[PDB]
RNA sequence: GCCAGCGAAGUGAGUUCAAUGGCUGAGGUGAGGUACCCCGCAGGGGACCUCAUAACCCAAUUCAGACUACUCUCCUCCGCCCAUU
């Protein structure tokens, strides 16, 4: 009496960070549902639209969580490399990148986001080498121990 | 991390590779002590008694902090 | 010369599926072509299965202009994907059309005789 | 194995109605049925003399199969939206017993449940036009498969707009994950003289819907036989059929 | 689940056998004589511009076959019909244009086994002992009854014969359109026109299409290699795809344009100047093919310029039982066919085509 | 379990080249090699010091996966049209022994036969763009899989043209019917600083090419590992 | 008739916006076939090839028991009718 879902993560890795400020659930739902109709036809455009919805999106961070079924996860996860030219008021060229295809199970999908976030700030220490930013890392470590 | 006299040859190996691995500020402090070791030996003979030898072995306490960089 | 015997039983060795093509139009202005029928096949699969399945390996064989009969073939992955796309009348200009299939067999030797009527009286 | 049944929704003139009979007789269709669209706005039910099959047809249908005449039957499809209109449909059990197979078109989840459990119909129309979302619940489906109720999953997306191709494949795949595919039939409502396909090609549009690897051929032959036979037990009686024979 | 069945497979099978005509344990005669229904008979000979007059008289004398409109089933079980055609030869019957998965289909065997395929609306009304044929899930829709007429001929007053004869006359009338033919293997010769004088019988001749194809690109073959040696010979699988295009007038080259035809010839090949085409379209007796098979076996008595000849016989798409046991259905196509690639050293290739729901004998 | 070993075709400037290295280090890539376009038009031989990546890059490739440094290789892509240009490859094999993995681009099926049998290369470039007539034959494929020779499929359909999308998917499936997937790699060229895809994104892009249900993940991991393993004994 | 509980890490599945019965290949058993081999009692075994392996249904703390929904199957007990001697 219940449906088995699949949850796939994405990451926008690009320069010119004004594109990361122009993110919205109305734009993202009009982007993914359109590019399936551009790569595939009207079959996958509606077979991946009866369970497709957005749940988690941070424009300042850049993590995209999408919904899809057990029977139709291979159409959304294959349409991800063909997403270019996010048309807006300016000139923007983003491109999604998967991290790990999680089979349902939101809890360990958020657990993989924690271990991905912890490995990003440790590499950022020596490469940036900023005194004002290193104090902001110490604010991130101290508040994480209070959790 | 703990370890005895054979183990501290490789217990020091997992600690130093964690510094290049985890890449963050992790302070390493070690503490040595003495671990007593009682050996028992007894053959299957009526006229014999188990002579319990005394022996000690070296240990370490390699302590890894989480130092804010 | 020699004399021997060999028993080899293959299980799906073909990897191809041939189709007899029949077309029906309303108006008598059949301005089609062998190059234009190939364009009608690509744009029809693009509307249902998309651009990836639009370039499946398919070719036109013994195409005729008056009878409008041809032979197409796609592999075992694309036999289902061609029946579906041409069902919904993928017309060229905008005038309504129909696509009706006479016979389907994976070999031209089984396709050449008949399967539909099987005797014409 | 009665093969290649249809459910046509077209009446305006005898020139277009006879053309659909000769076209269906050409490809594979042995039994062709005609629906009658009845809406809730007009509240009109022309039941008395609607078609006159024996009077308004030229006496000889010819198919390329067994060269048997077409069993031309008259069916009924009622667009139902309000519960204050289904009471007239529940009053047809004793007033006017015509239209051998009766199909219903629900629009409300409170009205879809009574049509599959309480209301005595033969098939249920599920078509989605112009952004009509509808949830498919499992208790009204699991009773209908044992009762004998089938579903007219009527497809006609290639008439006007290509956006209607999405709403046919979306509502069908919502059904196939839930109904499991026990008795679901497919047919095309054709108003133009070329909107009908051969029944050997129809069986892949049900396999485009999925539904089986093999029962998609039986969704037009076997499940259409059990859906036509449900209208025969509703017409005369459920246990005893008394026929007058005069040689 | 839903994406697997859109691209996986239909069921198809091919059995390839090489053998010798001179072998004492060869079944090249038994597999053709016990194959019951034949519609398309086509044979090819490369480099043959002048046909031999003995083979030309054999093509025109394959039939004839008769067609009777609205013939009931109780006529075929009378003792007059059994003693005329069945007891003094082999009579064949096939209900024309009644598909195997749509309506009732009745077939007759030369051994006297009236094997008929009925649906659920007829198998329950006739009351004849049968068994299911193909499972369609749970609702079994087709049944096949085997009625041996030769065992009923010993005791005509038995309880088995009166159960069947009453089931067709007054219990269930069933008329059909039969494709009737008979092989003359009896002392007293009586034609079929004299017996069926009441119904509308029509004598039909097989359609003969004689053609000659020029500039054909034939592959290179080795009879002692079925899988095909690299860059020397070809695979026997590759010829079975090539052979249908020659009969369907498909012999083209590479054309890089908007209409690219990706049909390449199986390599290595040999440019052959002439190729003789024939198509014998009609209800073909298998005994006439046995005189055709032995004539093609005797075609290489003289040193010919052709390395190998072709004998390909395509059956119906409506045959209930072929190969003595195989119940041929119809699942979105699928036809039964066999092939002979006869070489000069009395060796032949046996390529049997198996449809969707069908089995294969040795 | 060495994963995500692909190759790039990239030289215009040091700013655009290092941007592709830092992007590939971000996603999943632990082996990134730079290809060089050599054709019959200019006929240049820059083998000794083409880029010198280790003398220009700032000594720290860091990935966010296994957190290991990147083994940066140097590979060569030779565009061969005429058989007179193919004899140049047999002359430079003993003069300058660099470019550890050698990839060649054939155009003629007569030259494709000697490339799979006689010519000593490691990978075979197969790119069909804008109506390039080249058909595949089964005996030259069956020798190259027993030899250990690999086949490339370089794609960039998503940004430049939509007409080029069809020739990359149609010419691929002409190879999938014959090669069966014994040693097939799928790399991507990148001229713009964002023309690369993720590490697990190739695993469905190989399934988008068909070819497998599970071994398409091995087309970026296992078959890419055999390029350096077979090319190391060729250099020594 | 009435009276007794413990917030503390981690279920030979342990999910909780609710993971998991996968594919291919080779077998078992149940039908069908042999121009194949061995044992020599007309017989039997092996080898090879084709096909069926499901329906009912879904873990949410666990276990025992009753009840109910079932057939690719095996065991026990029988009925009806057909045909044979």
């Amino acid at each position: 009496v219940r449906f088995k879902h699949r949850y796939l993560l994405c990451e926008l890795v690009s320069d010119d960070p004004r594109c990361r400020l122009s993110l919205d659930d109305r734009v993202l739902s009009s982007l993914v549902r359109d590019t399936i109709a551009r790569v595939h036809g009207t079959f996958g455009a509606a077979a991946c639209s009866i369970g497709f919805a957005v749940r988690y999106l941070n424009a300042y961070t850049g993590i995209v969580l999408l919904r899809c079924r057990k029977e139709f996860y291979q159409l959304v996860w294959s349409a991800l490399p063909f997403i270019t030219y996010l048309e807006n008021k300016g000139h923007r060229y983003p491109c999604f990148f998967n991290t790990l295809h999680v089979g349902g199970t939101i809890r360990t999908c958020q657990k993989f986001l924690i271990q991905y976030n912890r490995r990003q700030l440790l590499i950022l220490l020596q490469n940036c080498t900023d005194e004002g930013e290193r104090e902001a890392i110490q604010k991130s470590v101290t508040r994480s121990c209070l959790l | 991390i703990h370890g005895l006299g054979l183990a501290i040859n490789r217990a020091i190996n997992i600690a130093l590779q964690l510094q290049a691995g985890s890449f963050g500020s992790l302070q390493v402090a070690a503490n040595t002590s003495t671990v007593e070791l009682v050996d028992e030996l007894e053959p299957e003979t009526d006229t014999r008694e188990p002579l319990t030898r005394i022996r000690n072995n070296s240990a370490i306490h390699i302590r890894v902090f989480r130092v804010t960089p | 010369p020699a004399a021997t015997y060999e028993r080899v039983v293959y299980k799906n060795p073909s990897e191809y599926h041939y189709m007899k093509v029949c077309l029906e139009f309303q108006d008598c202005g059949v301005g089609l072509n062998a190059a234009q029928f190939k364009q009608l096949l690509i744009s029809a699969v693009k509307d249902l299965f998309g651009e990836v399945d639009a370039a499946l390996p398919l070719d036109i064989l013994t195409y005729e202009e008056k009878t409008l009969s041809a032979i197409l073939r796609i592999c075992s992955s694309g036999l289902v994907k061609l029946w579906s796309s041409l069902t919904l009348l993928g017309s060229y200009k905008g005038k309504k059309c129909a696509f009706r299939v006479i016979q389907v067999s994976p070999f031209l030797l089984a396709l050449s005789g008949n399967s539909r009527e099987l005797v014409l009286d | 194995a009665v093969f290649a049944d249809l459910d046509l929704r077209a009446g305006s003139d005898l020139k277009a109605l006879r053309g659909l009979v000769e076209t269906a007789a050409h490809l594979g269709y042995s039994v062709v049925a005609i629906n009658h669209i009845v809406d809730f706005k007009e509240k009109k039910q022309e039941i008395e003399k609607p078609v006159a099959v024996s009077e308004l047809f030229t006496t000889l249908p010819i198919v390329q199969g067994k060269s048997r005449p077409i069993k031309i039957l008259t069916r009924l499809t009622i667009i139902v939206s309000d519960p204050s209109h289904c009471n007239v449909l529940r009053a047809t059990s004793s007033r006017a017993r015509l239209y051998d197979v009766v199909a219903v078109f629900p629009k409300t989840e409170k009205l879809f449940h009574i049509a599959c459990t309480h209301l005595d119909v033969d098939l249920v129309c599920i078509t989605v036009t112009e952004k009509l979302p509808f949830y498919f619940k499992r208790p009204p489906i699991n009773v209908a498969i044992d009762r004998g109720l089938a579903f007219e999953l009527v497809y006609s997306p290639a008439i006007k707009d290509s956006t209607m191709r999405r709403y046919t494949i979306s509502s069908a795949l919502n059904l196939m994950q839930i109904c499991k595919g026990k008795n679901v039939i497919i047919s095309s409502a054709a108003e133009r003289p070329l909107e009908i396909r051969g029944p050997y090609d129809v069986a892949n549009l049900g396999l485009l819907f999925g539904l089986s690897e093999s029962d998609a051929k039986a969704a037009v032959s076997t499940n259409c036989r059990a859906a036509l036979l449900h209208g025969e037990t509703r017409k005369t009686a459920f246990g005893i059929i008394s026929t007058v024979k005069k040689p | 689940a839903t994406l697997r069945r859109l691209r996986e497979a239909p069921r198809h099978l091919l059995v390839c056998e090489k053998s010798n005509f001179g072998n004492h344990k060869s079944r090249h005669r038994h597999l053709v004589q016990t194959h019951y229904y034949n519609y398309r008979v086509s044979f090819l000979i490369p480099e043959c511009g002048i046909l031999s007059e003995e083979l030309k008289n054999l093509v025109m004398n394959t039939g004839p076959y008769y067609f009777v409109k609205n013939l009931p089933l109780h006529e075929l079980i009378t003792p007059e019909f059994i003693s005329t055609f069945i007891k003094k030869g082999s009579c064949y019957a096939l209900t024309y244009n009644t598909h195997i998965d749509e309506d009732n289909t009745v077939a007759l065997l030369p051994n006297g086994k009236l094997i008929l395929s009925l649906d659920k609306d007829t198998y329950e009304e006739t009351g004849l002992q049968g068994h299911p044929s193909q499972f369609s899930g749970r609702k079994i829709m087709k049944f096949i009854v085997s009625i041996d007429l030769m065992e009923l001929s010993l005791n005509l007053d038995s309880k088995k014969y009166e159960r069947i004869s009453w089931s067709f006359k007054e219990k269930k009338p069933l008329k059909f359109d039969f494709l009737l033919a008979w092989h003359k293997t009896g002392s007293e010769e009586s034609t079929m026109m004299s017996y069926f004088s009441k119904y509308q019988i029509q004598e039909h001749q097989p359609k003969v299409a004689l053609s000659t194809l020029r500039d054909l690109q034939c592959p290179v073959l080795q009879s002692s290699e079925l899988e095909g040696t690299p860059e020397v010979s070809c695979r026997a699988l590759e010829l079975f795809d090539w052979l249908g295009a020659v009969f369907s007038n498909v012999d083209l080259n590479n054309e890089p344009n908007n209409f690219i035809s990706t049909y390449c010839c199986p390599e290595p090949s040999t440019v052959v100047a002439k190729a003789y085409l024939c198509t014998i379209t009609g209800f073909i007796l298998p005994e006439k093919i046995c005189l055709l098979l032995e004539h093609l076996c005797h075609y290489f008595d003289e040193p010919k310029l052709a390395p190998w000849v072709t004998l390909s016989v395509q059956g119906f798409a409506d045959s209930p039982v072929s190969w003595e046991k195989n119940e041929h259905g119809f699942r979105k196509g699928g036809e039964h066919l066999y092939n002979f690639v006869i070489f000069n050293n009395q060796d032949y290739w046996l390529q049997m085509a198996v449809g969707a729901n069908d089995h294969c004998p040795p």
